[PDB]
């Protein structure tokens, strides 16, 4: 019935995709020692 | 496949608990390692 | 004529979940890049070579202390293009030299232009008057005067605000100590507009909510409203009598009331922008000459004006060496202004 | 030879009060800086 | 309306209110000049900014 | 103090003695009044944008509304149709009652927090202190913007009430 | 009735009274320039172009007359210091008079056009309605602008038939009005090359002539006419205001950074010349050249021109003023009388010490002296009880070379500290503070005031462009939105294309 | 640089896994819009 | 409505979660490894805890020239032994 | 002089309050 | 003479034209495929 | 106090000129029918 790949789909993923990558990067930083 | 299977309240609850896990990890980091003043 | 231009126009203006429009071609990349630059920089990029500061999650900063900091003072007002003569196409050097700051500020400026064009574009399609775009001129005047005009009057981008929470706090305190910015009547008008706008927001919201007509039976009054109803949902007449008897005056024209709510914060922000334009040139409201002449000659004359300058003098001497490292200030202990004991 | 474009001008009483309040308050604000 | 000698002389210069060229007319040519003008402004901006450095162009009072 | 420059003196010494800028309740207060001013201009511009044409161009549009009239003076559906497209449909209000409740709630809650900031820093529970929080591998202090704020605060601290302290700590 | 903020809209459909209003505005602006020039001439002191130039005296329009070649007075002086000159009619006084006479002629013209407003020329020959063919008017006016632009560059600036323009050396010591040849190479786009100013006006004038002919002969495309509302005079106001604030930002920038059209002898030094010790480096280079060539310290410094030393003084930095510190710079630090000479500080060991100069940011600044390597060797302490670097402890003395104190040395701590306080401002001068009752607080120069007014006006005109642009594009809803707006036009989905009823 | 491959590899495998699960409907969406 | 599929529809659909139970952790882990391998330091030029200073120096490696700034940083980086 | 000026301006505002409250345009319902 | 910065200027010009070109290429394409029904 | 004495006439015209403008407009509005 509905399409899958729309403008809304692109807008959602240009934000959500880097967010998750960054959250994993920042989670790793909590274990860095000097 | 067909939207409806997994109830929304369980989705909300699982997503909420993931947020709390990741934010708690960040507050843990304020007291350990870099930026902890130690 | 149904050429490619008109077909493109058709597609840009489709009623989708996120309207795009012609304005969207400018708005969306510039907004996305300014935001992604701020997140990239506050997560991974240092300020060690420009400021002597750590400024990223990678280095151990938290949400309050991360920033994308301004370039080094030695860059002057350079655009700091990635392909320009300073970074020479080297992405890593560009980051170390402060290229993300101009990247964010310039894409941000054009993003703001794009948003205001979006307000015009949507308003013209839906058929409303473009007062939302007009009101948005105030945030644009603020952004342009503080992040562009102000450093352009100063020695370099270094003295622009850095993009961070605590970095902005340092900017507030720098403006007190060096510019005596609280004394400036253009800032005072801005404060009046912001606090008066917050006042109008609270009072109009509360007044509507407490002069509602009983249009339903439930104790939750939100349900008793229909977007297409023709009647006012609250009593302008009762509201008018309440404030006339509480305060002396009240609104009686609902069109004037809502124009005023546009007018007050928008004018306030515009006034503050003018004052910052003056500070670009150090054209400050720093002193009252009459007070200084009296105080120089009469060592018993003291006011809250003279008390505040002593504070400004403390700010300047105690923060300048660290805040302006390129100047190489060495202030021995014995020259630092200090009161008794402290 | 009457010009057809003329139009009467109005200022109602509330606008007078609002205007006088703006001018007086602006004067109260800027006077100190004028005397300096 | 009142006629004057000078008004009669200038009459042709205010007689074509509303006259347009069909369609897009010269718009594409206009766009080309706009683009060249944008690049011109970019050049003179970046020279003044010392982002574009050219041989023998010294952006300083020392150029007298 | 009960005066304009006295207010500034109060604010500056407050920052030196409590680091109020780094206190989340002052930050919530700033969100309250910045947001209150934003939503004020927002509500004013949307209602003004959707006024129903009742006047000619030579007269104030304000004469299109009459005190006590039964019918609304603007088209909230058109306003919601504009603002829903500006962002997305579900970020826009179409219930005037909950819209006005939001205009009431946001600045009032923010200013409550601001008030509670001043009231709890009255008992010296101060803003976040990240002075020397970042340390390198050897133990050198790496300055952050927090340490630059601290430098400014020290200047305020050492100069305020310059003849009033005989002992090294300004405990009240 | 009309609200007060709209009274002037009665001219929108009345071209003759629009012309009258525009004539009255032009008369007021011309009268202002005449009366400002007369006021400046009644207060200007011409007797010292070295230490009391026009920019120290609050002169605002005098530099604009001088820039284009008006340099003399009918009373016999010129701004470059000459006496006994004959400027002809085009003195400062003759220019002011010409603007006053023009003001009165434009006033008379305005009355004629106000009374005789109903001229057949303003009526469309087909409909008889008032109408202005703006596209063709633009080409006529652009054509006239191009001719004028071209003749300004080709004849006035070149000296072919005209005086030229003010030009100077890189240090603002020997300025004068000179014929300037165009620069046709890439250095013509260097803001400091006066030759590019000539070339710009010749080339842009020719382009304007050509573009003017195009806009006279070629009608607007229907698609641009509709989109920009070229029948609505308010569209011209919107784009005209945008061009004007663009221009205003540019002249504010070139005033602040400097260029060949904002010389320092007319408007004063820039802030950046203090930031980079521009004049101090030239002073040192000349002293090195003398010392290297066998001269003594006293000969080397005495050879420094007073005018050059005066540039190396923070009191002439336009970033040292204040918004409500009014008047000429002379009202602050005083009327400069003489260079005192170059102060040299030495400690008891005979090492030379250098006072750290005041950065423009600081209203006040501590007094700190270092050696050549930047090591702190002396200061004026705040707390005395743990001072180690006091002038008393370190045996600091000052000797003067050049200027009026040439050859003198002072050793008493109070006098040495006095000169060290002055030395944070750069070179040290004697000022007459009594004549104007100067208060000792720095003011900005005309460079500062010009920049501030034009940046502020530019920003405000941005709002004017937005407002009048909005009125042009939304004229149809200026009084409110359609009372019969269908909910379906504003609800989602009913139309595929927003606002397009043919796409249900 | 091997760290570049170590980092992109979890992303690349995610791209391919979503393509397996969506390609029947993706081709079906592209076909309908033709 | 604007025609796209409701969000509540999508995120309660098994197929959504089959896809995103992989794509979300895969991205998270890629972000973790960007830091854990030390690659983030080298992409952006950010000092590690042991590279802010040389062992005995206490001066900041501050950039002081506009057009030789790139070389200045490289020189500071060499002097870390 | 400056004290007189400040107090005079202030006094006018208090007078303005009185007229704006007690000699306002009456709101009239229709 | 082609200085390094004049070269850099051309690279910035080519980059921006490329970015603008692909953007409008993709947009014109998609607008031709998914037309509105009238 | 050594205030700037032009401050007096500056403040007085600042109040008077625009206030008088408003009064003229108001009074000629009342006198209309
Ligand atoms: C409203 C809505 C708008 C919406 C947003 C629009 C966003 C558009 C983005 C545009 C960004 C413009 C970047 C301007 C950079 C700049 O200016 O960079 C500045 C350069 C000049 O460079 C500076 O020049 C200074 C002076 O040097 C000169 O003097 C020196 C010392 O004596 C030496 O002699 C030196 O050789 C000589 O060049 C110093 O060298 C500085 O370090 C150096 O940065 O000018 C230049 O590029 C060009 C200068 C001429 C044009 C300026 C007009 C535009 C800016 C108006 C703002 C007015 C600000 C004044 C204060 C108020
Ligand atoms: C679409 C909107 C948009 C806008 C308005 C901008 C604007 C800007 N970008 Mg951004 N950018 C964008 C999208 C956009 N960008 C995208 C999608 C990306 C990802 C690739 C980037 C990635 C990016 C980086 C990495 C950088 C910028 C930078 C900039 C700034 C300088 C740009 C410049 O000088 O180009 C000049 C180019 C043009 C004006 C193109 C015009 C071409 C004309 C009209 C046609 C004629 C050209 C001709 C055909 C070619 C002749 C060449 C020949 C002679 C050799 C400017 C603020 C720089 C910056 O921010 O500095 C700090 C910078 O370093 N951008
Ligand atoms: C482009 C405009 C411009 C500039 C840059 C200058 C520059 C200068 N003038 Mg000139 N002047 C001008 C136009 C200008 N003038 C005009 C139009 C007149 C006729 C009135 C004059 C008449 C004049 C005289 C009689 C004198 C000067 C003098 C000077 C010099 C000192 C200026 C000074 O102290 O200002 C001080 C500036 C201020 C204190 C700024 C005022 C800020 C205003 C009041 C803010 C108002 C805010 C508003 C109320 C808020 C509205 C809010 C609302 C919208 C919500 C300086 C070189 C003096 C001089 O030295 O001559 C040799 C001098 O005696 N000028
Ligand atoms: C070339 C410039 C120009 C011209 C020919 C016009 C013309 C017009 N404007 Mg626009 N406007 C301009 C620039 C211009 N404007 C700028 C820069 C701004 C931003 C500040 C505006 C913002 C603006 C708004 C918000 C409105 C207009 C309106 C109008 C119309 C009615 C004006 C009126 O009756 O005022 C009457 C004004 C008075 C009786 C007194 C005003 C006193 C001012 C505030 C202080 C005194 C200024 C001083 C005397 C002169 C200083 C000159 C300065 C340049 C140095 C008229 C078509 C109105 C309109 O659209 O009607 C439908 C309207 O609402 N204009
Ligand atoms: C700090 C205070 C403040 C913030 C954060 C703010 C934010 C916003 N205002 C908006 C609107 C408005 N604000 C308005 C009046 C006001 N707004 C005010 C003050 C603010 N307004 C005030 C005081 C007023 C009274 C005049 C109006 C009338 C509107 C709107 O109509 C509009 C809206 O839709 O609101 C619902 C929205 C514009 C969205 C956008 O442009 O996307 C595009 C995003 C772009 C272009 C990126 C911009 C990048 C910026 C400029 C630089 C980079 C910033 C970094 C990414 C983050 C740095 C963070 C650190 C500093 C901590 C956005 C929510
Ligand atoms: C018709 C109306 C006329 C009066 C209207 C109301 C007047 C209000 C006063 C406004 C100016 C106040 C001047 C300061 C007090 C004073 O006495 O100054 C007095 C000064 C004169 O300066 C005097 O000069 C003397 C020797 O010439 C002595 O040195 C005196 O000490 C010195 O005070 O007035 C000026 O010169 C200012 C003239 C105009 C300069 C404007 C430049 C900047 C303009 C940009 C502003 C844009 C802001 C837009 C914001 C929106
Ligand atoms: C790094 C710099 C790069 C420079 C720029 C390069 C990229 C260009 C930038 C802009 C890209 C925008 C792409 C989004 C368009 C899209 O996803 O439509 C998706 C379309 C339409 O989907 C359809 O979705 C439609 C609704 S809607 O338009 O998506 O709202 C629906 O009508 C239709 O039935 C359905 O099939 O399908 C396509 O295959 C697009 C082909 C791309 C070629
Ligand atoms: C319930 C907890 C609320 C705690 C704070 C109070 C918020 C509401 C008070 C604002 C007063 C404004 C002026 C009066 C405005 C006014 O007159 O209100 C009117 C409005 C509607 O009134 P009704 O009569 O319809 O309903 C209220 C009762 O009669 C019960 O039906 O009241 C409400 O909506 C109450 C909502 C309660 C639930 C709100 C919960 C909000 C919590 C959100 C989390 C905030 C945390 C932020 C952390 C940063
Ligand atoms: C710069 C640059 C660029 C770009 C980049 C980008 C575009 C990026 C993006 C990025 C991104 C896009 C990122 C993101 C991130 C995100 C994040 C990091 C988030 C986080 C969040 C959180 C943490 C949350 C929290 C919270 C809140 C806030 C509230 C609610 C609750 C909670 C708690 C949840 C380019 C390449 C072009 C070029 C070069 C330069
Ligand atoms: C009739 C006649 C005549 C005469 C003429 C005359 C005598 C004229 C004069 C004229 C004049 C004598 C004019 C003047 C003018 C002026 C003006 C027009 C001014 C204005 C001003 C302003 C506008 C200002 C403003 C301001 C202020 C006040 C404050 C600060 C800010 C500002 C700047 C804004 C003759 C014999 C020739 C012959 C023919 C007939
Ligand atoms: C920049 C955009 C200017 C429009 S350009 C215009 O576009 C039409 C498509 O409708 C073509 O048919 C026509 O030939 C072309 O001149
Ligand atoms: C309308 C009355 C104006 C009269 C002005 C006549 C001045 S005319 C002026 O007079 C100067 C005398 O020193 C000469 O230097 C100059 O050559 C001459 O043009
Ligand atoms: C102790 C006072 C005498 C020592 C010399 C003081 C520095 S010099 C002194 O500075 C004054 C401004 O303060 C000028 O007005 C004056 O012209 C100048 O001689
Ligand atoms: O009193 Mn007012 O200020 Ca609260 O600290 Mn302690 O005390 Mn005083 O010192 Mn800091
Ligand atoms: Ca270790
Ligand atoms: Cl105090
Ligand atoms: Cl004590
Ligand atoms: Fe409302
Ligand atoms: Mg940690």
């Amino acid at each position: 019935s509905y399409p899958i790949f729309t403008v809304r789909w692109v807008a959602v993923h240009t934000l959500a995709v880097p967010t998750i990558f960054f959250l994993g990067a920042i989670a790793a930083m909590q274990f860095i020692q000097r | 496949s067909e939207g409806g299977r997994i109830p929304l309240w369980i989705v909300a609850t699982v997503a909420g608990m993931g947020v709390i896990v990741i934010v708690g990890l960040f507050f843990y980091g304020a007291y350990a390692g870099l930026g902890s003043s130690l | 004529e149904r050429g490619w231009f008109d077909i493109l126009d058709d597609w840009l203006k489709r009623d989708r979940f996120v309207f795009v429009g012609w304005s969207g071609i400018l708005l969306f990349p510039c907004a996305y890049l300014a935001l992604g630059g701020w997140l990239t920089g506050t997560t991974f990029v240092t300020s060690w070579y420009t400021h002597g500061l750590a400024s990223s999650y990678l280095e151990g900063c938290n949400f309050l202390t991360v920033a994308v900091s301004t370039p080094a003072n030695s860059m002057g007002h350079s655009l700091l293009l990635l392909w320009g003569p300073e970074a020479q196409g080297d992405f890593t050097r560009w980051c170390q030299l402060g290229g993300l700051w101009t990247f964010i500020a310039l894409h941000g400026a054009f993003g703001l232009i794009g948003f205001m064009l979006r307000q015009f574009e949507i308003a013209r399609l839906v058929g409303v008057r473009p007062y939302n775009a007009i009101a948005f001129s105030a945030p644009i005047a603020v952004f342009v005067s503080v992040f562009l005009i102000y450093p352009l009057g100063q020695s370099s981008w270094f003295f622009a605000p850095s993009f961070g929470v605590a970095a902005i706090f340092r900017f507030l305190l720098f403006f007190q100590g060096f510019h005596n910015w609280t004394l400036n009547p253009f800032h005072m008008m801005g404060v009046a507009g912001v606090l008066g706008g917050a006042l109008l927001c609270a009072i109009h919201g509360a007044t509507v909510e407490n002069t509602l007509f009983q249009d339903g039976e439930g104790a939750s009054t939100f349900r008793a409203f229909n977007p297409t109803q023709a009647e006012e949902t609250y009593s302008m007449v009762t509201a008018n009598r309440f404030w006339s008897q509480i305060f002396g005056i009240a609104f009686s024209n609902k069109r004037w009331l809502h124009f005023f709510m546009l007018f007050v914060p928008v004018t306030g922000l515009w006034m503050s922008a003018i004052g910052v334009v003056g500070l670009a040139l150090n054209l400050r409201s720093y002193d009252f000459i009459s007070q200084e002449i009296r105080a120089a000659e009469d060592p018993e004359f003291e006011t809250f004006y003279t008390k505040n300058l002593l504070l400004n003098e403390g700010i300047r001497a105690w923060m300048a060496p660290q805040d302006q490292p390129h100047e190489n200030f060495v202030f021995p202990e014995e020259v630092l202004p200090r009161g008794n004991a402290l | 030879e009457p010009n057809p474009n003329r139009q009467p001008v109005e200022l109602n009483r509330t606008s007078l009060y609002l205007g006088l309040l703006l001018i007086l308050v602006l004067a109260l604000l800027f006077s100190s800086y004028f005397f300096n | 309306a009142r006629r004057t000698w000078l008004g009669d002389i200038l009459r042709p210069l205010n007689s074509e209110y509303g006259k347009v060229a069909p369609g897009w007319g010269t718009t594409p040519l206009m766009a080309v000049f706009m683009g060249l003008f944008l690049v011109f402004l970019l050049i003179i901006l970046e020279i003044y900014n010392s982002t574009l450095i050219l041989d023998g162009v010294n952006v300083s009072w020392k150029a007298l | 103090p009960l005066g304009i420059s006295g207010t500034f003196n109060f604010m500056i010494v407050f920052q030196a003695e409590h680091n109020i800028l780094m206190h989340p309740f002052h930050q919530l207060g700033v969100a309250g009044v910045f947001g209150g001013a934003l939503f004020c201009a927002m509500h004013g511009s949307l209602v003004t944008s959707s006024l129903i044409r009742e006047t000619t161009e030579t007269e104030s549009a304000n004469y299109g509304y009459k005190f006590g009239q039964e019918e609304e003076t603007y088209n909230i559906v058109a306003a919601h149709g504009y603002f829903g497209r500006l962002i997305f449909q579900y970020a826009s209000f179409n219930n005037s009652r909950s819209l006005h409740f939001f205009l009431a709630a946001w600045p009032v809650v923010g200013v409550w927090f601001a008030a509670l900031g001043i009231s709890t820093m009255a008992f010296n529970l101060n803003g976040f202190n990240f002075n020397h929080s970042v340390i390198d591998a050897k133990g050198n202090v790496i300055n952050t913007w927090a340490d630059i704020i601290n430098r400014a605060n020290l200047g305020m601290e050492v100069m305020h009430e310059r003849n009033a302290h005989n002992f090294p700590l300004d405990l009240a | 009735g009309l609200p007060w903020y709209r009274v002037h809209t009665v001219l929108i459909n009345d071209p003759g009274r629009l012309i009258a209003a525009h004539l009255m505005h032009t008369a007021l602006v011309a009268g202002w320039a005449g009366s400002m020039a007369l006021y400046e001439l009644a207060t200007f002191d011409p007797s010292d172009p070295v230490l009391n130039p026009m920019w120290r005296q609050g002169m605002f329009v005098l530099p604009f007359m001088a820039r284009l070649g008006v340099t003399g007075s009918w009373s016999g002086w010129s701004i470059t210091g000459e006496t006994g000159i004959d400027p002809g009619f085009w003195s400062f006084e003759g220019v002011a008079l010409a603007h006053i006479v023009l003001s009165g002629l434009l006033f008379l013209a305005a009355c004629w056009h106000w009374v005789y407003w109903d001229l057949e020329l303003f009526r469309d020959p087909r409909t008889g309605e008032p109408a202005l063919d703006l596209p063709k008017m633009f080409g006529i006016h652009l054509f006239l602008a191009g001719l004028l632009c071209f003749g300004f560059g080709a004849f006035h600036l070149t000296g072919l038939f005209g005086p030229g323009m003010w030009v100077s050396d890189p240090y603002g010591l020997t300025g004068s009005v000179q014929p300037v040849a165009p620069e046709w190479g890439p250095d013509g786009f260097n803001p400091y090359n006066p030759g590019g100013v000539v070339a710009h006006h010749i080339a842009a004038g020719i382009v304007g002539i050509i573009a003017g002919l195009f806009h006279i002969l070629v009608r607007p495309p229907q698609r641009l006419y509709k989109a920009l509302r070229m029948g609505n005079i308010e569209t011209v106001l919107s784009s005209s205001i945008a061009a004007v604030f663009f221009a205003a930002f540019v002249v504010a920038g070139t005033m602040w950074y400097g260029s060949a059209t904002t010389p320092i002898e007319l408007f004063g030094p820039t802030r950046y010349q203090w930031d980079s010790s521009y004049f101090q480096q030239e002073i040192n280079r000349r002293v090195q050249a003398s010392l290297a060539s066998g001269a003594t310290l006293e000969e080397a410094w005495s050879a420094i021109p007073e005018k050059l030393a005066f540039y190396d003084y923070i009191g002439n930095n336009p970033a040292k003023g204040g918004l409500f510190r009014t008047g000429p710079m002379n009202k602050g630090d005083g009327i400069a009388q003489a260079w005192k000479g170059h102060a040299v500080f030495r400690n008891k060991e005979g090492e030379e010490l250098f006072v750290r100069r005041m950065p423009a940011f600081f209203e006040s600044f501590p007094v700190i002296l270092t050696d050549k390597n930047g090591v702190v060797k002396a200061d004026i302490p705040f707390r005395r009880a743990e001072s180690k670097y006091s002038f008393e402890q370190q045996g600091v003395t000052v000797s003067f070379y050049g200027g009026e104190l040439n050859g003198q040395t002072f050793t008493d701590p109070p006098t040495v500290k006095s000169y060290a306080r002055k030395a944070i401002f750069g070179e040290i001068f004697e000022f007459d503070t009594e004549t104007l009752n100067s208060d000792g607080i720095f003011r900005t120069s005309p460079r500062g005031w010009f920049t501030f007014a034009h940046a502020v006006f530019a920003l405000l005109f941005f709002f004017g462009h937005i407002w009048h642009g909005a009125r042009t594009l939304f004229r149809d809803v200026f009084s409110g939105i359609d009372p019969e707006l269908s909910p379906e036009q504003v609800e989602w989905g009913f139309y595929q294309k927003v606002g397009d009823v043919t796409t249900r | 640089d091997w760290r570049v491959l170590v980092v992109l590899l979890p992303v690349l495998l995610a791209a391919g896994w979503a393509v397996r699960n969506i390609l029947p409907y993706a081709v079906k969406q592209v076909q309908k819009l033709l | 409505t604007t025609g796209e599929r409701p969000f509540s529809d999508i995120i309660t659909s098994v197929r959504y979660w089959v896809i995103h139970s992989i794509t979300i952790p895969a991205l998270f882990i890629a972000g973790w490894l960007f830091v854990s391998t030390g690659l983030a330091y080298d992409v952006f030029g950010t000092p590690r805890p042991d590279s802010y200073y040389a062992q005995e120096q206490r001066s900041i490696p501050l950039v002081t020239d506009r057009f030789e700034a790139k070389q200045q940083v490289e020189t500071f980086l060499e002097q870390l032994k | 002089m400056e004290t007189i000026t400040y107090v005079f301006i202030f006094a006018c505002i208090i007078a303005l309050f009185f007229f704006a409250i007690f000699f306002r345009e009456p709101p009239r319902i229709t | 003479t082609i200085t390094p910065s004049l070269k850099g200027f051309f690279i910035g010009l080519l980059s921006g034209a490329v970015v603008l070109g692909l953007t409008f290429a993709v947009l014109i394409a998609i607008s031709q495929i998914d037309k509105v029904q009238r | 106090m050594e205030v700037n004495q032009l401050g007096l006439i500056a403040t007085a015209l600042f109040v008077l000129v625009p206030s008088v403008f408003l009064i003229i407009l108001y009074v000629q509005t009342e006198s209309q029918q």
